Parts: C-alpha cells; structure tokens; sequence
C-alpha cells in the first residue's frame, strides 16, 4: 500500500457556449470544441 | 430546458403567435371592406332599371 490517499479531480463540462449554438440549429453538425478548432485552421492558411 | 436550443424553441413559438395574431386583427380590417359590398349589393339596383 503505497499511500492510503489518492488525488482525483472533478467533472470538465462541455457546453454549447458560443458558435455551436448556431450550428446545432442553422445547420445540423455540431462538431465539439469548434471555438478551438476554428481558431487553429484559420491560422494555417494565412502564414 | 434553459439550455441554449431550449431558450430557442421558445422565440419560434413566440414568433408565430405574433404573426398569426397579426393576420386576424387585420383580417376584420379586411372583413369590413367585404362587409360593404355584401349589403351595397343589397340595394343598390343597376343602372339599365
């Protein structure tokens, strides 16, 4: 018995804050994490 | 819901009650010009009498 206490962590919550909210309903898809997503393939294109 | 697409479906009905209340108030606005001619046409003999 290495300890008898361990360090677990809480709940990450994942919800439609910003852009989702539209896509769930203008479009269908609603593709997680698309604040980030849209953020990183906008800045490949441009150099 | 309270959740971002349950706040939504709230505006769609809201929108249609606004825009079939719209319709119905102006549809006396258009029953009174149907209400003229219905009892013109009551009196109103043509003119060859």
């Amino acid at each position: 018995e290495d300890t008898e206490a361990d360090v677990p962590v809480t709940y990450g919550e994942m919800v439609l804050n910003g852009a989702n909210l539209v896509t769930a309903l203008v479009m269908g898809k609603a593709v997680r994490s698309l604040d980030d997503v849209g953020r990183h393939l906008l800045d490949m294109q441009e150099e | 819901d309270g959740t971002g697409i349950s706040l939504h479906r709230q505006l769609r009905a809201i929108q249609q009650l606004a825009r079939n209340v719209q319709a119905v108030l102006g549809a006396f606005e258009r029953g009174t010009a149907d209400q003229m001619l219905h009892v013109l046409l009551e009196k109103a003999p043509p003119l060859a009498l």
